[PDB]
């Protein structure tokens, strides 16, 4: 089965391709409509593979430098191998002498296409956890956040470095371990700094400090400090927003690590409790009369602070990315905080983004806690300063990538002239990685072809490791093997691979020319791969290898990802931030929510996302990645409104009332950004969240109608 | 053969000493400052508050232009009224406010004539009639004595205070109480000489003594603390902390204060915190290897803080070395040889930058007064450092080459003394005058932005201001001339108050009367300041010329106009001006108007500044130093040994003398000094034994030493600046410097060389 193939090469190599058989000629590739592209996870959970504690072998040709893989031809006698990619002949190292066709090294084994190595870089660096804390909030929220930090501090490795910058009207860089007198360096909340200046001013050297000190040494002092943290002193006149200098504070954060610990694992964790109200990076004014940026506002050109303040955080992000550091953002308030403007920082570095109603909520306390999830070995599922390198056979070149990364602008023979996404390069730096971190890479044609994914990173243990994945896919004569090509199509993977293409386009200058672009391809895709007789729409049929793809497009075009009008510019940024990060499974659920039905009449079941599945004798559990929703049909509601479940007779109505809520719980634990929960029923003011998840090609319409205009457009 | 200063002092001491001088007569001539009599008010303000260069003005612009006597008044408003004399009364005219002339706006005083049955009055100053307000109305009596004229102190006294109503207050809200900000230079210099810990340790002690009015239970003055070394460290000392927090500001160049609340706090509430802070500051910076520092950003900050608390205040800055660290306010180490006839010598007495002058402006603007305790060890450019305190109405204490085993006591007293000083804040003074003249010039620790209102951020019992008058129109020999000196200020209890001094002087068309009514000490005081302010605008040769040409012109006018026919070989002086040629010479002999060899610019600028402030009491002594003989000292029962002239020609090799000018106090020993004394006084047998260097008060012996100590005590007693003691071996030792205070000697020209020089230009003009 082709399905068994896909599921196997994903779990083994972290890879999911839009096509698994590739057109051998640039042109019939262009008319395949969906590009040859891959959903790649560089650090996909791999407990089975055993790390090899030795250096990899790199092909001796300079432009190539590929890693030794199973696809290479080896002559064990004579100790020689040739690069598959460049065909260069290479000798083996000394220690390899006893290389035996039976006793052959790990990475030549077909099982080891994906493998990890242990470098001996030399410096063994600690982890660096810079807390940047906002102090403009209620003592409710600031106490709760204080508590959330004190425990985070307990979970850290003993060798770890921590620091504490606090802010408000002004920015405070605390001096830690300075016992008996607490001293802190204060800066105007209104004037931006250069790191160099910050290095001079904090009285620092060049390239443990008084600012960042080991947790096992500074635990009593810091935790004590945090416990003693109180809210921004300066009072807030009536009808006014506080003076919050979100912008400068971060700039000082990024600086402080730029000039003490450049190029090493660090995570700037900024917690904000409101919008920036005093620039740079200012997001809104300091009088409440003027509500914050709204999509409509921002569209009618009535949001003055979006262009200016965005270009600020956009510079910080790339400043943070240049030095290998992560910027998390943790935003909790009853209104917006400017995630739209600060989105680049989580986005370009490997940062986390968390959004909530307040810090004093389960939603946050739990979300924050997870971020320090440990593996079996007691180390974080984190990775830092990864560097991704992709090599391709000659026929293939790279357009670019879309995901959490930054271009190193390494030119190479593997670099295509026509670039997509982050392009014109064959190396990206991924500042923060998680076993979930997933990039879209976009290839371009110009016997098998091969692509090698090499990822060096900083494992949480501080061990510098390298991971290599080499995958191959077959070439096909498109004038002969069209079926062999159309057979290899990943409707699931191609769909996501399009989504990000579409969504990344909706950040660049293009207007609603995307619903347009996204349908033109969907119609093309039908035309090339659909079975029909001209003009017999009723005629149209799709292979089981394609039949789901237009239902995906229907759901994608009507989602919160593209229809951003009904959301806060911060929401929309937060949805998009998680989607571009995600592997295929999650990515899929986001775009098309999983719905389950619970009835007396049989076990729980996946049902269609149609109104037709909403029944009054049925309980529904909708599972958008972001939110978990439980729906009681009209009849089961009244049964629950009448108290029957409690009675000992109706044991079975007790259990149907529990089974969704049981599953709701599981999902509320394994998922990292804990999902909002909803308990609603027929007529619930919150039933709307369900009914809503259930020329342009069409005006918004029903699924069946959607297909109709498509069919009749395909066949013409 | 001339009447010596000391003959003149002692003469008037004999004639008027220990007698009550009551000011009830217009244009009376008060005793000289050098006479300890008793004063009773009764009409015209005490001469402890105000003295004039003449107590009889000329009545025509020409007549004044003829005699070239400067008309001027030395005013020392907050002067300490002595224990056996009457305190000021606090008058209160209710919601309306103090009564005033409608036209000149003069305050109700004794010079107000009541007419028409007490319904109306006519101002003395402008001859305008005002309506007596209903609440204040009263019945004239026989002659309009306005029965109650002896009961209400605004009607019968020269000096009293008014209670100030809200329209006398910034923003028409009752002013806040002030605060002291304590600012320590904690660089390497000052951690080494042991100074920082001195300052922190003593202070713990001192703060207690901050003043409070008698009507309140605790001082309302708040206190704050900052320490800087090219970067500024602020401290939080709020009532609720067991530990004080520090917040460093590194962005000098755009300084700011990092906090509100915790910076200025009631000392008593936050006592324990503050001691814990003051315990730690010395240690805190113990391994400071810093060298450069910043100055202006410190004043800047202090001012910004008192702005933020919305209160006037006083900055107590302790600083060591030339501020060289790059910040606005940097002073380069530049001194130049541009100072004899250069005409640019004026550049040396000016600040280097344009930031000090404006900054001074910012402070006064917000009622901030800065005081500077400076501990130099090299050129420090006092011209610039001391600019702000001078304009801001504060003080400059300067301790050269300070060493802890000597000047520890000098310093500790001055800090004690400056703290406990009676003070006033955010004051503005203006000096009203009767029809016929106006105050056209001022000289003091002051800052003026128009031509009428003398602004003084702070004012203390010690600072004085000389006010120069010219002629508008004409003065009548019936009216005389009037002055009403009035000072708006804010007390340490946060009340707006109005101190008022009224003086009445005679006027005359007969040139004789002019010279009969002059005071030398006051005239010297005006000349000195008038000259010293000119240093900043004109060449010192031009300055001195103007001074001599106006000395001779004075005596030449009195020669050819009130001099009974006497031979042309004589120099005829009036009696008020016996000693004026002598003193005038000494002013010109003083380094501020003289030359570089052996004096720094710093010593010159320091002297230039100190004087401006001076009272008449202080300007007397500074130019004509007191020289006491101690070998001939009586064992018991006498107040002091009489004074002797200031010349090496009164010194005995068998002798022991004491010379003081108000800042230095020398003890001088003849080579042949009588070893009996050398043992009681110093407890060492031999002149050979004693060390100039070990200048520390001497512990023991009771026959003398104690006699000596007390008199030195008698000497210190009324001076603001405790005086650096300097022991002097008689020959081949330093005395070279001591010599400089022997002022009737040559050293420019001597007394008998200038008395010769003036008689040449006196005869240059003839008839
Ligand atoms: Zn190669
Ligand atoms: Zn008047």
């Amino acid at each position: 089965t082709y399905l068994e193939f896909i599921q196997q090469n994903e779990e083994r190599d972290g890879v999911r391709f839009s096509w698994n058989v590739w057109p051998s000629s640039r042109l019939e590739a262009t008319r395949m409509v969906v590009p040859v592209a891959a959903l790649f996870t560089p650090l996909k959970e791999r407990p089975d593979l055993p790390p090899i504690q030795y250096e990899p072998v790199l092909c001796s040709r300079t432009t190539c430098r590929a890693v030794l893989n199973p696809l290479c031809q080896v002559d064990y006698r004579a100790k020689l191998w040739a690069c598959n990619f460049c065909y260069q002949r290479n000798q083996f190292p000394p220690s390899y002498a006893g290389i035996s066709e039976l006793n052959q090294p790990a990475e030549l084994l077909p099982q080891f296409s994906s493998i990890e190595y242990v470098v001996l870089r030399g410096p063994q660096m600690p982890l660096i956890f810079l807390y940047v804390v906002d102090t403009c909030m209620e003592d409710e929220d600031l106490q709760a956040l204080k508590e959330s930090m004190q425990m985070s501090l307990s979970l850290l490795p003993p060798t770890a470095l921590v620091g504490l910058i606090t802010f408000g009207r002004m920015v405070q860089v605390h001096e830690l371990g300075c016992e008996g007198i607490s001293k802190s360096y204060v800066f105007r909340g209104t004037k931006d700094l250069s790191a160099k200046q910050l290095q001079e001013m904090l009285g620092l050297s060049k390239v443990s400090n008084r600012f960042l000190q080991p947790v096992q040494k500074i635990d009593m002092n810091l935790t004590d400090l945090l416990g003693e943290l109180q809210r921004d002193p300066w009072p807030v006149p009536q009808g006014k927003r506080p003076l919050r200098s979100s912008g400068v504070a971060l700039s000082i954060a990024v600086g402080l690590l730029e000039c003490t610990f450049p190029n090493t694992g660090a995570r700037i964790m900024m917690f904000i409790g409101g919008p920036a109200t005093q620039g740079p990076g200012m997001v809104v004014g300091d009088e409440l009369k003027t509500p914050i940026r709204s999509w409509h506002d921002i569209d009618k050109d009535n949001a003055k602070y979006v262009k200016k303040g965005t270009k600020h955080f956009e510079a910080l992000a790339n400043r943070a990315a240049t030095t290998g550091h992560v910027i998390d953002i943790y935003a909790c308030a009853l209104d917006q905080t400017g995630l739209l403007e600060m989105k680049c920082c989580p986005n370009l570095t490997g940062g986390y983004m968390v959004m909530g109603d307040s810090f004093n909520t389960s939603l946050f306390k739990q979300t924050f806690q997870r971020v320090f999830t440990k593996d079996m070995h007691g180390q974080f599922k984190m990775g830092f300063g990864g560097t991704l390198e992709i090599k391709t056979s000659r026929e293939i070149k790279i357009s670019g990538a879309i995901g959490p990364c930054v271009s190193l602008n390494s030119k190479g023979p593997c670099v295509s002239e026509n670039e997509i996404g982050t392009g014109g390069t064959c190396q990206w730096k991924i500042c923060g990685l998680s076993p979930t971190t997933t990039l879209a890479i976009y290839f371009e044609v110009v016997g098998r072809g091969a692509i090698q994914f090499v990822t060096q990173y900083q494992h949480s243990s501080g061990q510098r490791r390298i991971r290599v994945t080499t995958i191959a896919r077959n070439w096909a004569d498109a004038q002969t093997q069209i079926q062999n090509i159309a057979a290899s199509f990943d409707q699931e993977a191609a769909a996501i691979l399009m989504a990000r293409l579409a969504i990344y386009r909706a950040e660049t200058e293009e207007g609603p020319d995307v619903l347009r672009w996204l349908d033109r391809q969907l119609i093309r895709l039908c035309q090339k791969f659909g079975e029909y007789h001209k003009d017999d729409p009723s005629s149209f049929r799709f292979s089981e290898t394609f039949s789901l793809y237009p239902q995906f497009m229907f759901h994608l075009r009507r989602s919160s990802f593209l229809q951003v009008f009904n959301n806060s510019p911060d929401e929309s940024s937060y949805y998009r931030h998680h989607f571009m990060r995600q592997d295929l499974t999650q990515s899929l659920i986001m775009i098309q929510p999983i719905l389950y039905a619970y009835s007396f009449s049989g076990p729980p079941e996946p049902v269609l996302l149609d109104s037709s599945s909403i029944l009054a004798d049925r309980i529904l559990l909708m599972d958008t990645f972001f939110q978990i929703l439980i729906y009681h049909g009209e009849t089961i509601a009244q049964w629950r409104k009448s108290g029957y479940q409690d009675m000992p007779e109706y044991e079975n109505f007790r259990h149907l009332l529990q089974a969704p809520v049981d599953d709701a719980q599981e999902i509320l634990h394994s998922r990292f950004p804990m999902p909002r929960y909803i308990d609603t029923e027929h007529g619930g003011s919150q039933a709307r969240f369900l009914l809503s998840k259930v020329p342009i090609l069409t005006d918004d319409v029903s699924l069946q109608v959607f297909m109709d205009h498509l069919k009749k457009l395909a066949v013409s | 053969a001339m009447g010596s200063p000391i003959q003149v002092i002692e003469n008037d001491r004999a004639s008027r000493g220990g007698q009550v001088y009551a000011t009830n007569t217009r244009g009376q001539i008060p005793p000289l400052v050098t006479t300890d009599c008793m004063i009773q008010d009764q009409g015209n303000a005490s001469p402890r508050f105000i003295r004039c260069t003449t107590y009889c003005f000329p009545c025509t612009s020409d007549m004044a232009k003829q005699a070239q006597i400067p008309l001027a008044a030395v005013i020392k408003p907050f002067a300490t009224i002595p224990s056996n004399e009457s305190p000021l009364y606090l008058v209160n005219h209710g919601e309306s406010g103090p009564v005033r002339c409608n036209r000149c706006k003069a305050y109700m005083c004794p010079f107000m004539q009541f007419i028409e049955g007490g319904r109306r009055y006519q101002c003395g100053f402008c001859n305008c009639v005002n309506d007596v307000p209903p609440f204040y109305f009263q019945h004239l009596d026989h002659i309009g004595r306005r029965l109650d004229h002896y009961e209400k102190p605004e009607l019968s006294l020269g000096s009293y205070e008014y209670v100030a109503t809200l329209d006398y207050c910034r923003k028409s809200k009752p002013p806040n109480p002030p605060a002291f900000i304590f600012m320590i230079d904690v660089s390497y210099s000052n951690i080494k000489n042991g100074l920082v810990k001195l300052i922190c340790e003593e202070l713990k002690t001192m703060l207690e003594k901050i003043p409070k009015e008698e009507q309140e239970e605790t001082s309302a003055i708040r206190v704050g603390f900052i320490t800087y070394n090219k970067v500024l460290h602020f401290f939080n000392v709020k009532s609720n902390l067991a530990q004080p927090q520090m917040m460093v500001v590194t962005d000098v160049g755009e300084v700011f204060v990092p906090l509100l609340d915790g910076f200025l706090v009631n000392y008593q509430e936050s006592q324990s915190v503050i001691h814990n802070l003051l315990d730690q500051i010395p240690d805190m910076f113990a391994d400071s290897n810093e060298n450069e520092t910043v100055f202006a950003p410190v004043i800047q900050a202090g001012m910004e803080a008192l702005k933020a608390a919305d209160c006037p205040g006083k900055l107590f800055i302790f600083h060591s070395s030339l501020p060289t660290a790059e910040a606005p306010g940097k002073l380069k180490n530049r001194d130049d040889k541009k100072l004899v006839n250069t005409d640019k010598e004026k550049i040396l007495f000016q600040p280097q930058t344009n930031v000090y002058d404006s900054l001074a402006k910012d402070c006064v603007a917000h009622g901030c007064s800065v005081t500077l305790f400076l501990f130099p060890s090299q050129y420090v450019d006092v011209a610039s450092l001391g600019l702000v305190p001078q304009l801001t109405g504060g003080t400059l204490y300067k301790y050269n080459n300070f060493q802890m085993h000597l000047d520890r006591q000098q310093f500790l007293n001055d800090l004690r003394n400056d703290i406990e000083k009676k003070i006033g804040f955010d004051a503005i003074m203006r000096v009203r005058t009767s029809t016929g003249f106006r105050a056209t010039d001022f000289f003091g620790g002051i800052l003026m932005n128009n031509t009428t209102d003398v602004e003084m951020a702070a004012i203390d019992c010690d600072k004085a201001v000389t006010v120069e008058f010219k002629h508008d129109d004409k003065l009548s020999e019936d009216s005389g001339a009037l002055i009403q000196c009035a000072v708006l200020y804010t007390t340490i209890s946060g009340q707006r108050r109005l101190r008022i001094h009224n003086l009445g002087l005679n006027c005359s068309s007969q040139l004789a009367d002019l010279y009969k009514s002059c005071e030398t000490d006051a005239l010297i005081n005006f000349f000195a300041k008038s000259a010293f302010k000119a240093v900043l605008h004109q060449p010192l040769k031009v300055i001195r010329e103007i001074l001599v040409n106006q000395t001779a012109h004075m005596l030449a006018c009195y020669r050819k106009n009130c001099a009974s026919p006497s031979a042309a070989s004589q120099l005829i002086l009036p009696d008020s001006m016996k000693v004026l040629p002598v003193y005038m010479n000494c002013l010109l002999k003083n380094c501020v108007l003289l030359s570089r060899p052996e004096i720094s610019t710093d010593e010159r600028a320091y002297q230039r500044q100190l004087v401006m402030t001076m009272g008449v009491a202080d300007s007397q002594l500074f130019f004509y130093p007191q020289l006491l003989p101690i070998h001939t000292l009586d064992v018991k029962s006498t107040m002091l040994p009489a004074a002797v002239r200031c010349s090496e020609s009164r010194l005995s090799e068998e002798g022991i003398f004491l010379l003081a000018n108000g800042l230095h106090m020398f003890l001088w020993l003849g080579v042949s000094s009588p070893p009996e004394l050398i043992q009681g006084i110093f407890n060492v047998p031999s002149f050979a034994h004693i060390n100039t260097d070990m200048t520390l008060l001497p512990e023991v012996g009771n026959p003398y030493s104690q006699q000596l100590r007390m008199i030195m005590g008698i000497i210190q007693q009324k001076r603001p600046y405790s005086m650096k003691l300097t022991i002097v071996k008689q020959r081949e030792q330093p005395e070279m410097v001591f010599r400089q205070f022997l002022v009737e000697d040559k050293g420019g020209s001597s007394y008998v060389d200038f008395l010769c020089c003036v008689h040449k230009e006196i005869c240059q003009l003839l008839n």
